[PDB]
RNA sequence: UGCCUGGCGGCCGUAGCGCGGUGGUCCCACCUGACCCCAUGCCGAACUCAGAAGUGAAACGCCGUAGCGCCGAUGGUAGUGUGGGGUCUCCCCAUGCGAGAGUAGGGAACUGCCAGGCAU
RNA sequence: UCCUCCUAAAGAGUAACGGAGGAGCACGAAGGUUGGCUAAUCCUGGUCGGACAUCAGGAGGUUAGUGCAAUGGCAUAAGCCAGCUUGACUGCGAGCGUGACGGCGCGAGCAGGUGCGAAAGCAGGUCAUAGUGAUCCGGUGGUUCUGAAUGGAAGGGCCAUC
RNA sequence: ACUUACCAACCCGAUGCAAACUGCGAAUACCGGAGAAUGUUAUCACGGGAGACACACGGCGGGUGCUAACGUCCGUC
């Protein structure tokens, strides 16, 4: 209703991304999470970007 | 620590012969002294709580726990989890040092003091009293206080009765009627 | 006129009325009026009968009502077709099974209780009979 | 206000009864809470589905100080 | 909740899990004066080996039975006693006590003496 | 082997609650001290550590005790599958199954592994 | 359209313009793990303080709580806190449930890599069950595919997503 | 502060009622194992051909209606 779709992008060269949602009002900063990148086959930091 | 010694050196002895206890482990003990401030109107001015807290901190000598609304109730317009008071539980050395300050110099500085009630027992040997003005404690700097404010004192005991609970305080020369 | 003060639900399945009664002894008074037949007692019936027996004793002694009309009965009015939702609650009944003590009484002579219970029974839609307290 | 609604039935219930021989992984009961608890060689899924963790026979028991119901699996 | 009923509650989950796993557990019990260790079989009803400070061969070499040095002695002894009976892999059941101080002294010594967990 | 205690289980109220009595050499408990390990949205209460001056007061364990909980027949009652029947909103008969509640009554648990103290 | 309960006849399912309610979201913690904790309500005592705020004791024993309807669960808590955190992982999947089908669900275990824990272990989101839209057409990124003479390119495929 | 022939929850004892109550609980029905007799395989799978998806009354258990209807809606014979 207010909760927007965002994509978390792999900080490695790969263009791999996870997709999730966010309340942009209450949480205006960039969501940042270690996740598994299946292309370099390792856990790497992932950073919000626009869907 | 002086009044803990007086408990051992003098009070135990008095109560053993008063109630003819079989075991010294039956003699009532001061278990803990709990100070409380129902602040209540911090809901409009959050700073009223901070100054209450700091009043207790300087009175008790330990960091206060600030107590939240256990339950919304619309009568006092409070929502669950709202800070609405602060408390301090005293034990051991600190409780005894406070107990003396209370008797030896705070309580005597109540205005036109005539003694404390002796009927403020809960029915199981624990004593409770209020002070209207926290400026009776000399740890409070009369010039700096934002406001005079009151305070609950409860002395929790291991006496099973009020008769026993009273002999215990009486033996410390607790001021009564 | 008896009615539940509030209920969990407004309306109730028709259900059925099989079985013999529970509460078949005179447990409070000295005499009782007992159902011999099966059926429904409305709150107005129960009231009409309570009045009758209470006139009869000139409001002397004491009276107990062992039944309570807690079943809501609905009806569809004239010129309404079937369906379109369950009808509206109009009145309340108690379900009666053979053997239920309906009313009890004491503080009066037996002869007067029988008369009073006779007058009351003429108000009820189910056959009844006169009963007495019993040791055990 | 108006009634007239209900939801699809979820087909909960016991799928394999006492004595029944099952292969590992087989659902033994679908339930909404833990009416039945997982016993030996039986697992509890996220919707409280109890399933076989081993080939064997389904076994219902009542155990413990709370008289709880447990499903386990006996080798056969 | 009194100290003991509270501890037993603190212990129940880990014991059910070990029970589920079918593990042989090294069960510890601590007291102000004494500490105890039992290696109990998965059935939960048979003690395979044991050691504690109430047995004289152990307390005799100890200053005070209720401290960490003692805990190290008990742990070392169950381990040895256990290894001599072919027992090697167990799981630690801290029995609602913190994994700390004495309990941990016992655990560390038990590992030291070759017990696997 | 016997009594006593601790630990871990079986069993899950015939096993619990209450009331009365009772135990400290050992064990257990409270207890002592606390700078420290470690801890308190405050508090050495709890968690924790170093201990042994005191007490079994509390707790705990044991023994007693039918106020309560709990268990609980026999017999009858209710329901019911099949077959048949009536005055068919409900019932009855044959046959099989047969509660719930209540009554008599039972009942102050039973039991295995290891370890410690004591005694013969 | 979807979820919960009853009708529903003690396995599943079961109709009516039958009886009652709810959803079309929320949450980077309200998720994971380790460690810890335990409600409601009532009686008595207590400054301002009242029937009800916060404090103490006692009874009580989950009647509380669960982001939200209902039902079933929940103390080993699934309820409540804190520390560290990203398993709200990627590839798969023995074997099952539920569907006319399209589909939907549950799942131990395997490989890679990760968090928490001394360890046993736990984690593939949230106590569970609602919170949803097939296909076509088109957009964005990736790509050991394709590429109309050949090398490219456009367009197409495949994977991710709108 | 004190009191009234008033109403009074909770609690204790006694008495009933419940589809959406359960500290109880059948008969039947249903799932699974094994075994004989019987049964023209009555079973399952694949494949060729369909028809049918207006049902009726009666019995039992129910919702709706008035335990009205040659009423209406399910279950089961
Ligand atoms: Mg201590
Ligand atoms: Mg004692
Ligand atoms: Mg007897
Ligand atoms: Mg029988
Ligand atoms: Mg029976
Ligand atoms: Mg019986
Ligand atoms: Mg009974
Ligand atoms: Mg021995
Ligand atoms: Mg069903
Ligand atoms: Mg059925
Ligand atoms: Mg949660
Ligand atoms: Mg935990
Ligand atoms: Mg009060
Ligand atoms: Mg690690
Ligand atoms: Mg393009
Ligand atoms: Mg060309
Ligand atoms: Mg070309
Ligand atoms: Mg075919
Ligand atoms: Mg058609
Ligand atoms: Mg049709
Ligand atoms: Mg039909
Ligand atoms: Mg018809």
């Amino acid at each position: 209703g207010i909760r927007e779709k965002i994509k978390l992008v792999s900080s490695a060269g790969t263009g791999h991304f996870y997709t999730t949602t966010k309340n942009k009002r209450t949480k205006p900063e960039k969501l940042e999470l270690k996740k598994f990148d299946p292309v370099v086959r390792q856990h790497v930091i992932y950073k919000e970007a626009k869907i | 620590a002086k009044l803990h010694d007086y408990y051992k050196d003098e009070v135990v002895k008095k109560l053993m012969t008063e109630f003819n206890y079989n075991s010294v482990m039956q003699v009532p003990r001061v278990e803990k002294i709990t100070l409380n401030m129902g602040v209540g109107e911090a809901i409009a001015d959050k700073k009223l709580l901070d100054n209450a807290a700091a009043d207790l901190a300087a009175i008790s000598g330990q960091k206060p726990l600030i107590t939240k609304a256990r339950k919304s109730v619309a009568g006092f317009k409070i929502r669950q989890g709202y800070p609405i008071g602060c408390k301090v539980t005293l034990r051991g050395e600190r409780m005894w040092e406070f107990f003396e300050r209370l008797i030896t110099i705070a309580v005597p500085r109540i205005r036109d003091f005539r003694g404390l009630s002796a009927k403020s027992f809960d029915g199981r040997g624990n004593y409770s009293m209020g002070v209207r003005e926290q400026i009776i404690f000399p740890e409070i700097d009369y010039d700096k206080v934002d406001r005079v404010r009151g305070l609950d004192i409860t002395i929790t005991t291991t006496a099973k009765s009020d008769e026993e609970g009273r002999a215990l305080l009486a033996a410390f020369d607790f001021p009564f009627r | 006129m008896l009615q539940p003060k509030r209920t969990k639900f407004r309306k109730m399945h028709k259900g059925r009325n099989r079985g013999l009664a529970q509460g078949t002894d005179v447990s409070f008074g000295s005499f009782g009026l007992k159902a011999v037949g099966r059926g429904r007692l409305t709150a107005r019936q129960i009231e009409a009968a309570r009045r009758a027996m209470t006139r009869a004793v000139k409001r002397q002694g004491k009276i107990w009502i062992r039944v309570f009309p807690d079943k809501p009965i609905t009806e569809k009015p004239l010129a309404v077709r079937m369906g379109k939702g369950k009808g509206n609650v109009e009145y309340w009944v108690a379900l009666i099974q053979p053997g239920k003590v309906l009313y009890e009484m004491d503080g009066v002579p037996e002869e007067l209780a029988r008369e009073a219970f006779k007058l009351a029974a003429a108000k009820l839609p189910i056959k009844t009979t006169f009963v007495t307290k019993t040791v055990m | 206000t108006r009634n007239g609604r209900d939801s699809e039935a979820k087909r909960l219930g016991v799928k394999r009864f006492g004595g029944e021989s099952v292969l590992a992984g087989s659902i033994i009961v679908r339930q909404r809470g833990t009416k039945f608890h997982a016993g030996a060689n039986v697992g509890c899924g996220r919707d409280h589905t109890l399933f076989a963790k081993a080939d064997g026979k389904v076994k219902f028991e009542v155990k413990g100080p709370k008289n709880r119901k447990f499903i386990s699996i006996e080798a056969e | 909740m009194d100290k003991k009923s509270a501890r037993i509650r603190r212990a129940t989950r880990a014991r059910r899990k070990l029970q589920e796993l079918g593990a042989t557990r090294l069960v510890v019990h601590r007291t102000p004066r004494h500490i105890y260790a039992q290696v109990i079989a998965p059935n939960g009803s048979e003690v395979l080996v044991a050691a504690s400070t109430v047995e004289k061969a152990i307390a005799e070499q100890l200053k005070y039975t209720g401290n960490k040095d003692a805990a190290a002695a008990v742990g070392k002894a169950v381990a040895e006693r256990a290894l001599e009976k072919g027992i090697k892999d167990v799981s630690f059941d801290r029995s609602g006590f913190q994994y700390h101080g004495r309990v941990q002294a016992l655990a560390d010594a038990a590992r030291e003496a070759g017990l696997q967990f």
